[PDB]
């Protein structure tokens, strides 16, 4: 189901749009855009990054108990 | 992009290990008498002499 | 000769969706000559191993 | 014996992403999969037409298929004989049941080699490492005698003889024969026999390269444009009084 | 009236693809539906050509394999779509499974519960895939897998035997797997098609988890370039993986011919059940091991209950998003540990990895929906 | 074989062979084969020292070799 | 197969002792001879087709597993056929 003109009750709200005829497709794209992909990095960071720095360190650390002890010295 | 993927596909329902084509059979004229239509397989397919 | 370029491009031929279909039906045939010859030359020059060495085995058949 | 070493990294002139074969070098090792290999080892997916493209031409190819026996099918009586040997014929010869090259070699068997660079896990590397890295055992691990002695092999008990400096060879144009050459060859060969496409599918990979580095923006560009209508668009919030 | 919006054919196409009110927010994460979409239609198609060759019989199974690479034209390609789209049908499984996760979307019941079944269904389909080439990996991961079952009490070896067609993984096994490997993927998509049926209820959700009615846009202009941009991405992953490296993903075993005598070291899936395989490993017990593995994926359809948050998505929830990202960096572990012999570390961080998987979703992840609440004062 | 063909790999691994990381994993090569030779009863085998040495011999014997071979 | 059917378990078993099958190879890679199971089937007579041919002469006896089935006309064909033998009429000679 679904439709448009069924959807919800909206009142007093503007929307000025322009034509893709007459805008371009990447505005300040380096300029705007690289700040904001830091930005969104920055918002992030400490939410994805840890736990997988986690995963980083037991992967290296199991790995190196493993090789390492296959081999033997004294008995 | 789509004319090479889909002549591809198309391209796999042809050749392979049938390239064959040998046999260039050598009859012994001998072996069949007056009146007798003697059959052989040539090329896959039957050849008449 | 740049502003009026793709101004024709479009009056002539982009207009019609006629002639927008003629136009990349012909410019997919000669694309995919120059694309295909000049990306085999990119693939030979990196390499100049296989059948360049035909010269020599072959002509004496 | 559980302890293992892997084999080193090895600049093979089809290493790169965009890189062929040396095709004179697929020769000499296909040379070397012909007298030395071919008696103990079976090539059960490679055909004589399939070197045609590759190294040789139409005439060289059949005449080294002419150069065996194969046993042809029947005919009139129910038989089995022997025919010259065509283009159309595979490399199936060594010997039938696999139990033959167990009692020959002693119970182990040359693992055939059609598919040996894609079987083994380093490709050409832990097969060259393996033929030209042949040593002698130390302190305290005595063998079985057919049992020679391999570093880079699982438990260091091989069955195998090392192969390589029997120098044969037929380097036509004009190349020595060392222990290191012949191993090279060998295994660029057999990196072919193994993925016969590797050639073209580069080829192919350069172009679907090419043609994403066009495409990619240019899609992207499109899909901008149209959603230019909604990323530029301006709200206002105007409520009565 | 128009065309599209009356004709009984075209309505369907236009109430889906066309002036389906959709959110303008929806993001990459969203577009691994549509990929999934693709994904089975190109297992199918090169799934199809290769059908053309293939022979089911352990005699010449593998050397039609053989054929297709060196005989068939293009043979190659098809073969290595086919295998590398595989784990392209993966990788956007377990993206969309997550997204669903993160975002709150499993709140459409039965959406999700279809969607579980969806998973289930293409695990079941390319596991036995794996099995057609009869290589090595093929053989005893088919031994290995369907014994499992064996644990079920006083029904499992009966259960066993009725499915393998014999004491063994043999000839009734193999082109049996043939056969349900050729018309799952037809029963796939007829579910589907009732996935995107529940789908159409509601539309979609969006990241902020927040109802969108307020500014829906057309999936006309929109959502189509976008999943079209975005398959282009599939192709580029999928073709960089076949043209460049077929075999990356893949076990260079299952080259060797199988051999029911011949035990490979190894042994292990493919990479998208070693996660599970880690899981079941992880259990000194035969019944506990596969009644957890099952657990490990069933578990998505108990994830709705144990709902506890009054906001929808993780967008606005901190300690929850923490809490996911560790689910996800414990699947990596998962993953790994299950690509790994089970001697010294490995065991102990594979069983402890288990358990916090099922500690994570079980435990942890509603008592922080039931934390953040609080701080909001809710 | 007696006398006559010159092997790239005996050349560039005598180079090789030497240099500082292999010297010392030869040393304790050495080292363990005297052990092993002076007992009977014992089992400490020194296969271990001797894939080391391989191994970082064999990688500078791969970065150095093909470089030469025609 | 007969063992359901017409003789029992014993039965079957030695009627298959009495001809030599010639069984899988064994650390020589041979082909050696073996006293006949149950499981094995009844493909004996000579290999090649064309052993039919040589022997009977440019004939072959078609195999006779599906024959009631791949006549036209039963047993009845075939019954016909096996009893009515008869001699040539008239100006048709054969070729002996
Ligand atoms: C230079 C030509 C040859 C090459 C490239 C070659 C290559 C190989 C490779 C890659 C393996 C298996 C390695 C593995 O299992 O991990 C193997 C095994 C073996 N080959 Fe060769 N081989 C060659 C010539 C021979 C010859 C002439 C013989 C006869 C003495 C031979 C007898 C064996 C045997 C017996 C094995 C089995 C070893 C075992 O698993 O116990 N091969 N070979
Ligand atoms: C053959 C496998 C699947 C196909 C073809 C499929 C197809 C789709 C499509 C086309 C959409 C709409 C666009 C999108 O959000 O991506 C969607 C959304 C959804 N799917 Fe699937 N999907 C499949 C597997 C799954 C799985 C494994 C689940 C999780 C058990 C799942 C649960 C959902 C849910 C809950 C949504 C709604 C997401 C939202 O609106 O935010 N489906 N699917
Ligand atoms: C009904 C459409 C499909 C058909 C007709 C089909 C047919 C085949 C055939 C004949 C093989 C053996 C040839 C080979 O190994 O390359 C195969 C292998 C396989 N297929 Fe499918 N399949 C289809 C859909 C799927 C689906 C949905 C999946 C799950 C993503 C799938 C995953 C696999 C896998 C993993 C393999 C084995 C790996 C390999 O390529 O070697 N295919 N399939
Ligand atoms: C032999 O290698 C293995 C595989 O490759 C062939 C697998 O695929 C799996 C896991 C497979 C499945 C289907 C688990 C899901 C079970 C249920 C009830 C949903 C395991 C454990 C494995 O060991
Ligand atoms: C508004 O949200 C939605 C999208 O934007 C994220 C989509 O992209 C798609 C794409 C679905 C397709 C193309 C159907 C594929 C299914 C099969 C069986 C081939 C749907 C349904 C959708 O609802």
């Amino acid at each position: 189901g679904r439709q448009f003109g069924h959807l919800t009750r909206v009142r007093h709200v503007i929307t000025y749009s322009l034509s893709p005829f007459e805008q371009r497709a990447f505005p300040h794209y380096f300029s705007k855009g690289i700040p904001n992909v830091l930005r969104r990095t920055r918002a992030c960071i400490l939410r994805v990054a840890p736990p997988f720095v986690a995963f980083y360190l037991v992967y290296t650390w199991g790995t190196q108990e493993f090789e390492k002890s296959k081999r033997k010295n004294p008995a | 992009a789509a004319k090479n993927v889909v002549s591809q596909f198309v391209s796999s329902m042809s050749a392979s290990a049938d390239v064959l084509a040998m046999s260039k059979i050598e009859i012994k004229l001998s072996d069949i008498p007056e009146g007798k239509n003697m059959a052989f397989k040539w090329r896959g397919k039957p050849l008449f002499v | 000769v740049a502003p009026t370029l793709t101004a024709r491009l479009y009056s002539l031929l982009f207009r019609r969706t006629s002639t927008f279909a003629l136009t990349i039906v012909v410019g997919a045939l000669f694309f995919e000559r120059a694309f295909d010859q000049g990306a085999d030359a990119i693939y030979e020059h990196i390499n100049e191993g296989k059948l360049w060495k035909h010269i020599k085995h072959k002509y004496e058949n | 014996s559980d302890l293992e070493l892997h084999p080193p990294s090895y600049p093979w002139s089809h290493r790169g992403l965009l890189s062929s074969l040396d095709h004179t070098s697929i020769r000499r090792g296909f040379q070397v999969y012909k007298q030395v290999c071919s008696s103990c080892h079976s090539m059960d997916y490679v055909a004589y037409r399939h070197l045609v493209g590759v190294c040789y031409t139409e005439d060289e190819a059949k005449a080294l298929a002419e150069e065996v026996e194969v046993q042809d099918g029947p005919n009139e009586d129910g038989e089995m004989f022997m025919r010259p040997g065509k283009l159309s014929d595979y490399f199936p010869k060594p010997y039938p049941n696999p139990e033959a090259a167990r009692a020959a070699n002693n119970g182990a068997l040359p693992p055939d080699l059609s598919y040996i660079v894609r079987a083994r896990h380093g490709g050409e590397d832990y097969v060259f490492s393996l033929l030209t890295g042949y040593c002698e055992p130390p302190t305290g691990v005595s063998l079985r005698e057919g049992l020679y002695f391999n570093p880079y092999f699982p438990g260091q008990a091989i069955g195998m003889a090392p192969p390589i400096y029997n120098e044969v060879l037929e380097f036509d144009d004009g190349t020595p024969a060392t222990m290191s050459q012949v191993a090279k060859d060998v295994c660029t060969f057999l990196r072919w026999a193994a993925e016969p496409e590797h050639d073209h599918r580069k080829r192919m990979g350069l172009k679907m390269l090419l043609m994403m580095g066009l495409l990619l923006p240019l899609v992207y560009a499109m899909k901008r444009h149209k959603w230019s209508v909604l990323k530029s668009r301006k709200l206002a919030y105007r409520p009565p009084k | 009236t128009n065309i599209r919006k009356s004709h009984p054919l075209m309505k369907i196409v236009n109430n889906a693809f066309i002036d389906l009110p959709a959110p303008s927010n929806i993001s990459s994460w969203w577009n691994f539906g549509s990929l999934l979409g693709i994904c089975l239609i190109l297992q199918i198609l090169t799934g199809l050509f290769l059908a053309m060759h293939y022979t089911s019989d352990t005699t010449t199974a593998f050397s039609s394999v053989t054929h297709i690479c060196r005989d068939v034209n293009y043979g190659w390609i098809i073969r290595y779509m086919h295998a590398n789209g595989a784990s392209m049908f993966f990788i956007c499984l377990y993206m969309h499974v997550g997204r669903g996760l993160y975002y709150g979307s499993y709140t459409f019941l039965e959406t999700w519960n279809i969607g579980v079944i969806l998973l289930l269904t293409v695990m079941a389909t390319a596991f036995m895939g794996y099995v057609l080439p009869w290589g090595q990996m093929s053989f005893w991961g088919a031994t290995v897998i369907t014994n499992l079952l064996s644990a079920i009490p006083y029904i499992g070896t009966n259960l066993v035997e009725w499915i393998w067609g014999g004491f063994s993984v043999d000839k009734a096994t193999l082109t049996r797997f043939f056969a349900f490997h050729f018309i799952l993927p037809f029963i796939i998509m007829a579910i589907a098609m009732v996935h995107l049926l529940f789908l159409h209820e509601t539309g979609s959700n969006n990241p902020t988890g927040i109802s969108s009615d307020v500014d829906k846009i057309p999936f006309h202009p929109y959502y189509t370039i976008k999943d079209i941009l975005g398959a282009l991405l599939l192709i580029l992953a999928l073709m960089l993986l076949v043209l460049f490296a077929p075999d990356l993903l893949g076990d260079p075993d299952n080259y060797t011919p199988a051999n029911p005598l011949n035990t490979p070291p190894h042994i292990k899936p493919e990479w998208y059940f070693l996660f599970a395989y880690a899981i079941l490993r992880s259990i000194p017990n035969k019944l506990g091991g596969v009644l957890a593995l099952a657990f490990s994926i069933l578990i998505l359809a108990l994830i709705p209950l144990l709902h506890t948050s009054k906001q929808r998505s993780m967008m606005f929830r901190p300690l929850s998003q923490c809490l996911f990202w560790a689910l996800v960096a414990d699947l990596l572990t998962l993953t790994w540990i299950g690509g790994q012999p089970v001697e010294h570390p490995y065991i102990t961080i594979g069983q402890l990895a288990s358990v916090l998987y099922f500690l994570l979703i079980l435990v942890l992840m509603p008592t922080a929906g039931t934390i953040e609440n609080k701080l909001l004062k809710w | 074989e007696e006398e006559e063909l010159v092997d790239p790999l005996t050349t560039v691994r005598e180079q090789c062979e030497q240099l500082e990381k292999c010297v010392k994993a030869r040393e304790r090569l050495e080292l363990c084969d005297e052990r092993v030779s002076s007992r009977s009863q014992t089992e400490e085998d020194c296969t271990e020292e001797l894939l080391d040495f391989l191994h970082a011999r064999d990688h500078c014997v791969a970065h150095k070799l093909f470089n030469s071979l025609k």
